[PDB]
């Protein structure tokens, strides 16, 4: 159970990781929304970003968080510098895609899945 | 480069992708008279690349 | 000391990009697959195996081909032994059931029994 | 050999032809359904059937190594003809 | 057997190497020629 | 003589090569001294640099001991000289010759599975 | 059969561009040579392993 | 067994020196490149005439698919799906059944003629030679699903080009 | 055995079996295995902390001298717990030969990232990093190499399907490519190809 | 191939080269478009007797990798190969 860490030694540096790159992310959504000329309001992209964190808020590990974070780096990073188009920042935006039946009825009326 | 490619196309009947040479070897026997115009065009290739 | 302690379970879940409708509403089924019956081989019965429970498949309107909507649909894995595959189920947070490996049992054979002085085991031709 | 539906459909050598309160005909409007009208079922009905002196004939199904697999088919029976299982011709013992 | 093979006393011979022929005057009958240019126009 | 060019590019030519072997070779093993004599590392570039630095001495030519060492020409036998010497440099602080930190799983390296 | 075909490999001086464009021309300059050497040297026989 | 492509030392007496100030000066080597366009120019250029003139095929070439028939109009496929086992890009698709006559016959033979990569992969593991890919390039449609083809739109290829197919298979059948 | 078979090469094989002992008792603080394959190809299996040190030595020996980085390469393999199998080609100039170095990670523990030996893994590890998911620590701008931007997943994993899990289309509401859960109008057909009888005799392993 | 001389000349003197041997333009001197139909040879394996399949089995030869090391005095250092040969330069054409 000695692993080697990535950059972690436990979850206390881990969650200072986080939350810087958090803090990055909340700078960098004006700017996001300026420059990619967003129909989105900055504090709906906040709200995503808000919803991206806590999506991953139940993880344990200090490796697995540290990859979060990294892959959090380098996402802002494709953000920043302007690699990704308006269409990779609106895919965090799932707009065109119809809301799925969530209730047990409605997913019996429309087919299989549970 | 074109008449190359009808070298690929007599040989395997694709100008580009022959899917030719295969593991165990090539697919297919070249066919008669495909050396007469390899040569045919080695013979004057050398003056191409001069003037190039 | 350049190795830290981690004793949570291991759980790559948010780093494999899968979405959440293929992780927490999917079946695994780990089993060695049978051997088929218009075969006597058994070179396909030394491996476990991962697959997932089928979905829906319908029917294209133009040419009657089988459309799918699951990315899961042709996941096969391949694993030496059961814990490996159950380790790999666990890690990935897949809801997995575990069907354990069948053996022919070993047979008595004899080919004097063909040809018993007073024993059913005769056989009638050969 | 096509015959055509009440809707005025051709069916096809399979057997295919759409329903009346099938939409999918909606694809042939100002269109065309392409069939096939040679059927190969009532083409190889029209061969004679080839009456042989041997047992067992043997069928490439003509051209040598341009045919099918060469097979053999007994014919023993002479209730019944033996039909070659690639081309469809049939032979029969002529005694 | 007929198969695709080369002739009996095989192919002639191919050209392979730089063939780049040498053409000109040279650099001092050039500017001979030049100057004999400049000399006719300026009489 | 003063060979033009190496031939290769960004190699310069050496002016004094047997000198600069010379110099080069004692390092290593002024270097290689510092590992312990067990280690097959310290036996085997000994040995080695042993070999070619009695070829450099043997030798008066440039051209025959590029002929005899073997390794091209004499710049990047000069530079494999100055390769090695940070190698041994390296094999001090990395200390390889220690027993295997850790054994692999039971069915790591098993192909196929 | 590389080692049956007699070719030469062209080699630069100065790294650049103009040198490797100087390579790419001498290269076809041996390949149409090795075309030569094996529209001579093409032996009889099958043309895939008589492993079936 | 190398050779040195650009190690030339020029010469440095006045001769060659003055030849390299003529050609710096007087644009030698740009008249050279002019002539040698001057010079395709006077050519006959290579531009064949299409779609009158067509461009040099081979018998092997592999163009639009085709089921074929016997000479006696029954369809080679019995159905036994080794082209869509071989097929590279998954293109074709087969359902069989025994027909009215029992025979051994396909009621599906689709071949997804955007998925299909022209290898011919199909025509060479069919051991009866029943779909082929025939010499037709010219085939492009105006809508996708026009290049879907199932097997009416196959066997109309065959019954369309069988008179040129049998004789390409005719030339590069012992080749193969 | 003439005509079809490979002709095997015997010195080869003893060459590169002395070079395998002479590296494996050089460095045995790292070296794990030594295999050289029936046609000739040495594979040197090491513990992942030895990546600089073996790749740096295998540069820089005077009897090695393996300047090159041919190929970088990882292989998912999910029945291992560290299922990921690091294989660096490596190929010396000065003896014309070839070595292959493999190591191996799970999905959390980084190897040393080995751009520091040689440059051209810049790119190599950077695709491990994007197709596997391998982080390697101490890459200068460690970043996906090949995939869409926004892309989830790692995709030459073989847990990850063949076509993905989203797919994209021009959307005329939104005007923009918009990315949706993949459908296929025809499903890949999976073909269950292995036959049921043993084809290599000499590869078999023991039963349990 | 029809070019006047007038101009076959001016294109030979603008090219500087004898034009004529070598057209890129093909004429009767290729091949014919049908050829007599060809009698490919048989390998080595078509043959009534002597001709075990085991006895030429090349797939079946192929063994597992040797572990030459595994982890369960004055000998010489070794190199993977002998040094390589410094390439020699071209009889052909040097440029030299
Ligand atoms: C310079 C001014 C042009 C003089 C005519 C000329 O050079 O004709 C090309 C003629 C043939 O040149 P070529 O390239 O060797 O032609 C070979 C063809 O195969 C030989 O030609 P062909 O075999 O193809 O013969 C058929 C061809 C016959 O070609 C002609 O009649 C040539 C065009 C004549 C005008 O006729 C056509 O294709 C019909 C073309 C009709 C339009 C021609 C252009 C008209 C321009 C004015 C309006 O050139 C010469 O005979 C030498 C140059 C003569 C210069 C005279 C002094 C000034
Ligand atoms: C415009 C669209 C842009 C969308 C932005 C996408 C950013 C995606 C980056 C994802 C990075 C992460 O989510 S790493 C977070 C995972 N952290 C953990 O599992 C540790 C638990 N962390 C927490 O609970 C965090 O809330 C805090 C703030 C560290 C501590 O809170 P608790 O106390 O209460
Ligand atoms: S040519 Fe190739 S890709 Fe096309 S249908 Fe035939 S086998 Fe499939
Ligand atoms: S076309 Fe040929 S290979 Fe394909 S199913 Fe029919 S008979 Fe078999
Ligand atoms: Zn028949």
């Amino acid at each position: 159970t000695s692993v080697k860490p990535i950059f972690s030694r436990d979850m206390n540096e881990a969650k200072r990781r986080v939350r810087e790159l958090y803090r990055a992310w909340y700078r960098e959504v004006p700017n996001t929304v300026h420059l990619f000329q967003l129909d989105i309001s900055v504090k709906q992209g906040r709200d995503k970003v808000r919803e991206m964190f806590k999506k991953n808020a139940h993880v344990t590990d200090p490796r697995v968080v540290d990859l979060l974070v990294i892959k959090g780096k380098m996402e802002l990073e494709e953000t920043i510098n302007v690699w990704k188009q308006r269409t990779h920042v609106m895919r965090f935006f799932h707009e065109t895609e119809a809301p799925r039946p969530k209730d047990f009825l409605s997913k019996f009326y429309v087919g299989h899945d549970p | 480069r074109e008449k190359m490619f009808e070298f690929y196309e007599r040989v395997s009947g694709a100008r580009m992708h022959a899917a030719y040479v295969r593991p165990g070897g090539v697919h297919q026997d070249l066919p008669l008279g495909l050396m007469d115009d390899i040569y045919e065009f080695s013979k004057n290739f050398s003056l191409r690349i001069d003037e190039l | 000391t350049q190795l830290i302690t981690v004793d949570e379970k291991l759980d790559i879940t948010t780093l494999t990009g899968v979405p959440e409708e293929h992780i927490k509403t999917r079946k695994a089924r780990i089993f060695v697959p049978a051997r088929n019956n218009m075969q006597s081989g058994v070179n396909n019965t030394k491996k476990w195996k991962m697959e997932f429970d089928t979905r829906e498949r319908w029917e294209n309107p133009l040419m009657g081909w089988a459309s799918t909507a699951d990315p899961l649909s042709n996941l096969v894995l391949t694993f030496s032994t059961k814990e490996d595959a159950i380790a790999f189920a666990e890690k990935n947070g897949w809801s997995y059931d575990v069907e354990e490996r069948k053996v022919p049992k070993p047979k008595s054979k004899s080919y004097g029994a063909n040809f018993s002085w007073n024993k059913r085991t005769r056989v009638s031709t050969k | 050999g096509v015959r055509t539906s009440p809707t005025g459909e051709k069916v096809t050598h399979t057997g295919q032809v759409y329903d009346d309160e099938d939409y999918r005909r909606v694809r042939f409007v100002g269109r065309q359904k392409e069939v096939n009208e040679n059927f190969a079922i009532d083409l190889i009905a029209e061969q004679p059937v080839s009456q042989v002196g041997s047992r067992v004939i043997s069928c490439d199904g003509g051209g040598g190594a341009l045919g099918h697999p060469r097979v053999y088919i007994n014919l023993d029976k002479e209730t019944k003809t033996g039909t070659c299982g690639y081309c469809g011709l049939q032979f029969r013992q002529q005694h | 057997v007929k198969q695709d093979m080369p002739p009996v006393g095989g192919y002639g011979p191919i050209d392979y190497k730089r063939n780049l022929p040498r053409r000109g005057l040279s650099g001092y009958s050039m500017f001979a020629v030049g100057i004999g240019a400049l000399l006719f126009g300026y009489w | 003589l003063l060979k033009k060019t190496t031939g290769l590019v960004g190699l310069a030519v050496c002016e004094t090569p047997h000198e600069r072997l010379k110099i080069l070779y004692t390092k290593i093993l002024d270097v290689l001294g510092h590992i312990p004599k067990n280690a097959a590392y310290r036996k085997y570039t000994e040995q080695i640099t042993n070999e070619k630095l009695s070829i450099v001495k043997a030798e008066p030519d440039v051209k025959k001991l590029e002929e005899q060492l073997q390794g091209g020409q004499i710049e990047e036998v000069i530079l494999q000289a100055e390769n090695e010497l940070s190698l041994a440099r390296k094999m001090i602080q990395w200390k390889p010759w220690e027993p295997l930190v850790e054994e692999p799983p039971a069915s790591q390296w098993k192909w196929p599975i | 059969v590389y080692d049956q075909v007699e070719f030469d490999v062209p080699i630069g001086s100065r790294g650049d561009c103009y040198d490797r464009y100087l390579c790419r021309v001498e290269e076809m300059r041996q390949s149409i040579r090795i075309i030569s050497q094996c529209l001579n040297k093409m032996p009889p026989g099958e043309i895939k392993v008589d492993d079936a | 067994t190398y050779k040195y492509v650009n190690l030339r030392e020029p010469s440095m007496d006045m001769k060659s020196v003055t030849d390299r100030a003529a050609q710096t000066l007087l644009w030698t080597e740009l008249i050279r490149g002019l002539g040698m366009t001057l010079s395709y120019l006077f050519r006959e250029p290579a531009t064949i005439n299409y779609p009158f003139e067509k461009g040099p095929l081979s018998p092997r070439f592999r163009g639009e698919h085709a089921l074929r028939r016997y000479p006696s109009g029954e369809e080679r496929c019995i159905a036994c799906k080794l082209c869509e086992a071989v097929c590279p890009a998954q293109a074709i698709t087969i359902e069989a059944e025994p027909r009215a006559d029992g025979s051994r016959r396909t009621t599906r033979y689709d071949i997804d003629m955007t998925k299909c990569i022209y290898c011919g992969f199909c025509q060479e593991a069919c051991p009866v030679d029943a779909i082929v890919e025939g010499p037709n390039f010219e085939f492009s449609t105006e809508t996708h699903e026009e290049l879907l083809y199932n097997k009416e739109k196959l066997l109309n290829n065959g019954d369309k080009w069988e008179a040129e197919i049998a004789a390409n298979i005719q030339a590069d059948y012992l080749y193969r | 055995t003439r005509p079809t078979v490979r002709p095997r090469n015997d010195v080869a094989h003893k060459q590169l079996s002395a070079f395998g002992e002479y590296v494996a008792e050089i460095l045995p603080k790292y070296v794990q295995q030594v295999q050289v394959s029936c046609f000739s190809e040495l594979e040197i299996c090491i513990h992942p902390d030895g990546v600089i040190p073996v790749l740096t030595f295998l540069r820089d020996h005077s009897n090695a001298q393996f300047k090159s980085l041919a190929d970088l390469t990882a292989v998912d393999i999910p029945t291992r717990q560290n299922r990921f199998e690091i294989v660096y080609n490596l190929l010396s100039l000065r003896f014309n030969s070839r070595i292959r170095v493999k190591t191996y990670t799970d999905e959390l523990t980084p190897v040393e990232s080995s751009v520091s030996v040689y440059k051209a893994a810049n790119w190599y590890e950077r695709e491990i990093w994007d197709m596997f998911g391998v982080f390697f620590a101490n890459h200068p701008d460690l970043r996906r190499i090949l995939t869409d931007y926004g892309f989830e997943g790692h995709p030459f994993r073989k847990d990850f399907p063949l076509s993905g899990y989203v797919e994209l289309r021009y959307d005329d509401e939104v005007k923009r490519v918009v990315a949706e859960p993949v459908e296929l109008a025809q499903e890949f057909r999976k073909f269950d190809l292995n036959s049921p009888w043993e084809a290599f005799p000499a590869y078999r392993q023991p039963p349990e | 191939a029809s070019a006047t001389r007038l101009i076959q000349g001016l294109r030979n003197w603008a090219s500087g080269r004898d034009l004529q041997a070598k057209l890129q333009l093909r004429y009767q001197e290729i091949s014919k478009r049908t050829q007599p139909p060809p009698k490919l040879p048989v390998g080595p394996s078509h043959r009534l007797s002597n001709n075990y399949y085991c006895a030429r089995d090349g797939r079946r030869e192929a063994m597992p990798p040797s572990i030459v090391m595994s982890s369960q005095s004055e000998k010489k250092a070794v190199s993977p190969a002998p040094p390589i040969k410094r390439w020699e330069l071209s009889q052909d054409e040097p440029y030299l």
